[PDB]
DNA sequence: CTGGAGAATCCCGGTGCCGAGGCCGCTCAATTGGTCGTAGACAGCTCTAGCACCGCTTAAACGCACGTACGCGCTGTCCCCCGCGTTTTAACCGCCAAGGGGATTACTCCCTAGTCTCCAGGCACGTGTCAGATATATACATCCTGT
DNA sequence: ACAGGATGTATATATCTGACACGTGCCTGGAGACTAGGGAGTAATCCCCTTGGCGGTTAAAACGCGGGGGACAGCGCGTACGTGCGTTTAAGCGGTGCTAGAGCTGTCTACGACCAATTGAGCGGCCTCGGCACCGGGATTCTCCAG
């Protein structure tokens, strides 16, 4: 037999295409999966993954640390309006709040 | 040397808005959540990364409630919280 | 007596009002009247009840006696209260 | 060279074999009988190093927090040509010690506890130690704990332990203390086992041990009592209430609820000593004392002995318990008693434990009973005026045990040491028991070198 | 020990080595990014689920997965996920 | 005659209370769903059930935000709404 | 001019303020300021707007033309506002 | 063959076992089902169904109708605090608000 | 021609009769009584389904629906429920 | 009996039909030809039931609305011996009248319009009446209509039907009017169909029907003229932009966004009567101008044809349309013009349209223009004065436009009528026009008995 | 305070009607009975991690007292709602006419699941080393007072 | 108005520690490559139901504007909340020992899915006398105002 090539290298991804069609079929989705609906997926997780880490390296970038942390992940989630959309119901564990001070409470001049 | 009344807790809005850490120390928290737990079933044992998960979900919707509480003063006009707040908060989210 | 020393408190007392000041500064809150700090032991108490409910019920349906990090985690998810960090 | 009195003829040797060790390029073990005069052996090795060998360099000594004023007073006392300092105290003590008495390097011996090592570890790196001692060396069997693992990031020419308890509870936290002084001969633990009838074939080379039946004869050996007693009716009914599980109790009515019970064998273990321990077990929310409480707790029946031993001469006695409640509960006792007592514990400041120690050994000295948290109390002190030792507790660990009988069965004991350790009869107690003297089995108090 | 356990760790740093050559992450965010992948992954699935059967039908296709990711993102991402999605689908017909 | 400024409002409430009608008149608002409907998608037809699914479900909106936006509008100390009740019941809904 | 007589609004219009006094009124709403007609009408809209653009979605992949009731409840269902009476 | 009897008469129900069967089979929430599952399942959904239109059938009794509409459904749904915390994110056709005025707006 | 559509009518009759003997009911009144029916069917199973995923079984039994009804229903409801699915399987294994 | 004037032969011979039918005991239809009197056959019978059967009884009519003044007036001349009363008006009057003329039992004949009857029939059914004549009975041609379904609800001897379109589309719309006739013969229209080369066997027995061009040689045949016409290049431009669904068109900016097109039929249709029906569509907001009108539509261009015929003599004429903002643009392009003119429609009310037509008929009138809408303006009114008629818009049923053209030749026309209508040449317009005629096709406008 | 007038729904009794319950016929999914093979019960074993106690350190919380910013009751203010009537326009309902497109069934043939077999991605494992931590130091911010 | 004094905050530099980061060895899900038989797609048919728009008729929207309700700013008053002191407290971190009970492997047998065959509950169709919408008669009884 001709030597073994991945599906993810076939569709130019890094994530498991593999692994996602197994998940669907053993997740009681549907009682076929067709053949291109793995491919597709993991190129949509790989996009909204690659979104994400981009904001947190800036923010990591900016707070002149190498290493993202949870904090960095919090700050690019919600001050992007889309993400923050997306994960409006979603609690990120050691994720700070970002700072806002309402203005009536600032002191006077 | 008096600070004027305000102004370090302006202060501290800024230090604990920057910080990640939680604020309730954690040997007190374990013993509510022990203490709750006693009603529905007797004897259970609690795994130590189950008792920061019900820390983590329980400072989050405190401080989350805490906001809707803080503009709901400023909308009567005041800037003291007060438990008639934090009601009418509870009831337009519908719990 | 050296044998009554030490009084226990209630352990919703736990919840200290340094702890709940602390809170509320995060929450960017600047002044707070006294009554608040009741109404806010009886607000948390009434979340861990319904958390902790739904965390027992599943193990319960797994014939375990201890509670893990996954039947905390299923429970918030259940309710709307999605965590990330802990599994799953 | 040593001043103020002579060594023992056995002393000598051990001094002679310690300098063998230094000479010939080892570490070792010095595991002489508790109150075999351990400490003076280690005074005058040092002063050797310095007199003889032209080493005034730095040396440490690792202690527990109850000896550290012992230790500093037998200095002063033999070999006073020594400069001996210590470090002890708050975080401005201690930072104000470290700049302006040991970074100036004016000594040649400092004394710590492993609490005072443990914070300021990062100081004494810098140094370039010349000999490293710890003391009751057994606080060290678990080589993944934190102070076992700082102590061996020092720069040492030569270490030392120091422990009349050698063996504790299995081979591999002796292999423990072999790593500390040997690392690269005792490789591992792997290699511990199957080198192990081999007996003291590995241990003569680094171990030397004596004891007081053979090297002196003139103290008077030790009797051992047990007394097996009876629970009284409440102890007979709360047992029985932990067993079932349906404890009730609840002080904010709710029809007393439920007590958790994860672990019910410390809540018989606790019964067995005094029902009061329990919440809402005294009789009377105003309390009244008197012998209601003397009536409700089997141990405490039989404990009015007290009364003949007072009489019976000043059959001083040493109290030894497991749970810090029960020395409450014993010192009410005592207080409405009108008895003389001492207390010490694990919640003491450092002043006051060696004022208390002292106060209780002068040849002049009332004070009838000393009560001693049987961690804290039990290891180091010397107390060679009482004649009576009371176990009120036993424990899992059986050479806890023996160490705090030792606090009377010393040098200058002129009188034989009675030992009385209570039991309940039919109970857990039996069972700690029992398991206690499977333990001992396996040590079996080799005599050794 | 003695039991393995599957996470999206490894892609997740293959991406992350893309997008900033020089950083680098710790446990703790990379185990919510985990938790991330697992949320997104069992929405887009439910909604395909359910849209094969309104329709009456036995498969989920491609065709259901861009419906669901069409339903359930933002405009703006739901747009370039269609596009990523699509570009991935062609390439990889090229190949089969 | 006459009756006094809020004494009507009182049976409008009630009546409209008791009664369960569509209060919008539908042929307006079949123009309404129509237009929005031609920026996503050009030609579409309408069964007349689908529209009838729409207005109830908008109603049945309407209605329960301008319940919110009362309570807020009395927790200000006053009776009249204003268009910042509205904005604040959607922010701590979280719309 | 016969031919100019008429004279149309928009369609956002033909909500008109005595319809949202009712909606208002059945509300439990005693007085309204008039700033609040051009406020509801752009919250309706844009709540129109999230219900239709779904209700679209799911009629472009059964490749129909016709909006049916069941793609409206199917919207309204996805959101958390659930109808009964219309099927399903 | 024996005669038939239909799976809800030996259970004892009015609710239709059998279809309710067919559609957990059919409806992809497990790969097996058991034979009691859709035998507890149906006795639940009876007894709900009884539980609304008990207190259905008493608002129309008091409306003095002889027939349920559907007002009748959300009075009773509305007035009950369990079946409101069921169905506290539905809304019903033809389905009026409660009566209800705030006590700061009535007159003096 | 003309395809069949099932519903719950005959049997939510059949129950108002055994309740309220004369009462009736409206043709809108019924097609709400078949939405609640069908929502809460759907609620119930959704649950039951994920309960054995969490727990690695690949049967819906009777069990995980009793823990699927304890999870959605409020508390008072939720004990009568139980009792009345509990009766019918305790007579159905009698006459199976 | 009759007074005023004398009936003609065939009206004579048609009283002795509807008598023989009575005598028989069945209803029947009255169906001669548009123009041919057969309001006073009708007025004539009931004088007959009255002075010669003395059956005085309640008797209805039912008419469109536009001729409830016309038959008023013709009672009122021929047979004044008979009691008429009229229903109309608002919610009040219909109280009123009812209350304090119809329940008093005064009179004999009741005449109504079809809205009239729908609000009022519970009143209506309380009497039982004598005879019931339905006119324009084509209105019921649909059994499942409101009016036919109320209609056959009603307590009555007799039934009749005049109408002289008895053929509409369809064998089904007759035999929905032969049901109400004699429900109990025609039981069923699987049973009329197969009954049916069956030509005038079935209808004969209950069907009369004669034509002008046999009982009336004195009145001048009719003169029918096609004239197909060019598009504008506005026409053209709107006409392939439609087509392509690409009109545009926005007046609030949106860069003119797109307009719906679900029906694109009638846009076309639109389009080719005038460019201005569609929006932003006639030049310049301001408007105003005028002469632009007369060009942007092929078939205004030809309408100047007016201007020749106001000066050939008294042409008066008739223009019909089917759109009612048809009648605004010419109506603005005849005062522009400075004509005299009329105009009917839907939204007329009652009482003006009687007048109008009154001061368009009188013998020194000087209005030359009359606008009629289709629908309302087709039916029932009598027009004889003007010679020319117009048809701009093409009905889909060919029936609707005879109608229409018999306004002017009727009994006292002095002069032959001509007939223009209007066809945009390469348009859906010759498809609607095609449509029509092959509808003409199967009823042969047959000149029965 | 309160009698009186006079607009508000409110019962009452008649009148008509197409909604709801009945039945018919006959359709097509439930049940009987047999069979197959593998989910899950169960016993056993091992050994991780969850529970108690105490010892010791010192951040933390406790209560005390001090004094001021801001909680909230009255008043005056004068704008913009509520209510009426009027005139006005467009919604509702009935009407006919056409033909878009939901729906059915039928046909054919591309798609994916199944099986077995195979060998390389990914799992955990153990170790060196560098981002991170924090210690001391100071330089520059911003607050507060009094004059 | 704004000078120094005081305070917390910023960041400079140093050394330091423990989570990350590499690669190792290992083993079990992914990938090859055929057969299987259904779902799926596309043709074509039929005839339900949606899009216009006139005609007619009422009702509901619109306009205008008299007049008194509530919205809102300001003042003064007074006690409840911020602040900082010293004090006492228990959380935290470490350490000991024990054993509950999560976890795994290997085994055995009740259960459910499947097939084919037979038959009755449930479907739609066609039906009709009775629930209750509607109109027009009088009943209190809401509210308001000038005695
Ligand atoms: N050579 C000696 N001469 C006099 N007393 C001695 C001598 N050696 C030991 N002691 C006594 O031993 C007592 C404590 O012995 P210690 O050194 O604590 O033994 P260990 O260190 O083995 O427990 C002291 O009170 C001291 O008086
Ligand atoms: N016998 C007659 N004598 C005089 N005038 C007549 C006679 N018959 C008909 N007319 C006139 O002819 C006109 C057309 O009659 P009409 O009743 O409108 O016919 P139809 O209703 O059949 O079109 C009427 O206005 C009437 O005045
Ligand atoms: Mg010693
Ligand atoms: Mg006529």
């Amino acid at each position: 037999r001709a030597k073994a090539k991945t599906r993810s290298s076939r569709a130019g991804l890094q994530f498991p295409v593999g692994r996602v069609h197994r998940l669907l079929r053993k997740g009681n989705y549907a009682e076929r999966v067709g053949a291109g609906a793995p491919v597709y997926l993991a190129a949509v997780l790989e996009y909204l993954t690659a979104e994400i880490l981009e904001l947190a390296g800036n923010a990591a970038r900016d707070n002149k640390k190498t290493r993202i942390i949870p904090r960095h992940l919090q700050l690019a989630v919600r001050n992007d309006e889309e993400l923050n959309k997306l994960l409006g119901r979603v609690t990120i564990a050691q994720g700070g709040v970002l700072p806002n001070i309402q203005s009536v409470l600032l002191p006077k001049k | 040397h008096r600070y004027r009344p305000g102004t370090v807790a302006l202060r501290e809005i800024r230090r604990y808005q920057k910080s990640t850490e939680l604020l309730i120390r954690k040997l007190p928290f374990q013993r509510l959540v022990r203490e709750i737990a006693q009603d529905f079933k007797t004897d259970l044992r609690f795994q130590s990364s189950a008792v920061m998960a019900l820390q983590e979900a329980s400072e989050a919707y405190l401080v989350a409630l805490f906001e809707d509480t803080n503009l709901a003063a400023i909308h009567a006009k005041r800037v003291t919280i007060m438990p008639k707040d934090i009601q009418l908060a509870r009831r337009i989210r519908g719990e | 007596a050296k044998r009554h020393r030490k009084v226990l408190r209630d352990n919703i007392q736990g919840i200290t009002k340094p702890a709940i000041r602390r809170l509320a500064r995060r929450g960017g809150v600047k002044r707070i009247s006294g009554l608040i700090y009741e109404e806010t032991r009886g607000v948390l108490k009434v979340f861990l009840e319904n958390v902790i409910r739904d965390a027992v019920t599943y193990t319960e349906h797994a014939k375990r006696k201890t509670v893990t990090a996954m039947d905390v985690v299923y429970a918030l998810k259940r309710q709307g209260r999605t965590l990330y960090g802990f599994g799953g | 060279y040593v001043k103020w009195g002579k060594l023992r003829d056995y002393q000598v040797r051990g001094l002679n074999w310690l300098i063998s060790l230094y000479e010939n390029g080892i570490n070792g073990i010095l595991a002489d009988e508790m109150g075999l005069g351990k400490t003076l052996q280690t005074i005058s090795l040092l002063g050797y190093m310095k007199h003889y060998r032209n080493i005034p360099g730095p040396h440490m000594v690792l202690v527990p927090k109850s000896t550290l004023h012992n230790w500093m007073s037998e200095f002063k006392r033999w070999v006073p040509t020594l400069r001996s300092v210590c470090l002890i105290g708050d975080k401005e003590q201690r930072a104000a010690f470290v700049r302006d008495v040991l970074l100036p390097g004016e000594w040649d011996v400092c004394v710590t506890s492993y609490e005072m090592l443990i914070k300021e570890k990062s100081v004494f790196k810098k140094f370039n130690w010349r000999y490293l001692v710890i003391d009751e060396a057994h606080r060290i069997k678990n080589e993944k704990s934190k102070l076992s693992e700082i102590v061996r990031e020092f720069k040492t020419t030569n270490r030392l332990l120091l422990t009349g308890t050698p063996l504790q509870n299995n081979l591999h936290e002796l292999w423990s203390l072999l790593n500390f002084l040997l690392p690269d001969v005792f490789n591992s633990a792997d290699d511990f086992d199957s080198w192990f009838e081999r007996l003291h074939m590995v241990l003569r080379p680094f171990l030397l041990r004596r004891i007081k039946a053979d090297v002196e004869k003139s103290l008077p050996p030790k009797k051992e009592v047990k007394i097996y007693v009876g629970l009284s009716k409440m102890q007979r009914e709360w047992y029985t209430r932990i067993l079932m599980k349906d404890i009730d109790i609840l002080n904010s009515a709710g029809k007393m609820d439920k007590m958790r019970l994860l672990n019910i064998l410390m809540q018989l273990r606790k019964c067995c000593n005094h029902p009061y321990l329990f919440d809402g077990a005294e009789p009377g929310p105003p309390y009244t004392t008197d012998m209601h409480l003397v009536t409700n707790s089997g141990k405490m029946v039989v404990l009015d002995k007290l009364l003949p031993k007072l009489k019976e001469q000043g059959s001083r006695v040493l109290i030894f318990s497991q749970m810090t409640r029960v020395l409450d509960i014993l010192e009410d006792y005592c207080m409405w008693r009108n008895y003389e007592y001492c207390r010490l514990d694990g919640q003491t400041p450092h002043d006051e434990r060696q004022d208390s120690i002292n106060a209780y050994n002068e040849p002049n000295s009332t004070k009838f009973v000393f009560m001693l948290s049987t961690r804290a109390g039990g290891l180091g002190i010397n107390l060679a005026t009482a004649d009576v030792v009371i176990l009120y507790d036993s424990d899992w660990n059986p050479q806890v045990d023996l160490q705090a009988m030792d606090r009377a069965h010393r040098i200058g004991q002129t009188k034989t040491v009675r030992v009385f350790r209570f039991i309940t009869d039919n109970t857990v107690e039996e069972r700690i028991v029992e398991r206690a003297e499977m333990k001992l089995r396996l040590d079996s108090i080799v005599i050794q070198q | 020990r003695k039991t393995r356990k599957e996470s999206y760790a490894i892609y997740v740093y293959k991406v992350l080595k893309q997008v900033h050559p020089d950083t680098g992450i710790s446990s703790k965010a990379m185990s919510i990014m985990n938790s991330f992948v697992n949320d997104v992954f069992e929405r887009i699935a439910g909604e395909a689920s359910r849209l094969a059967h309104y329709n009456k039908r036995s498969t989920i296709t491609s065709r259901e997965i861009q419906t669901a990711v069409r339903l359930l993102l933002p405009g703006e991402l739901a747009k370039h996920a269609v596009s990523e999605g699509t570009k991935a689908v062609t390439k990889y017909t090229s190949a089969k």
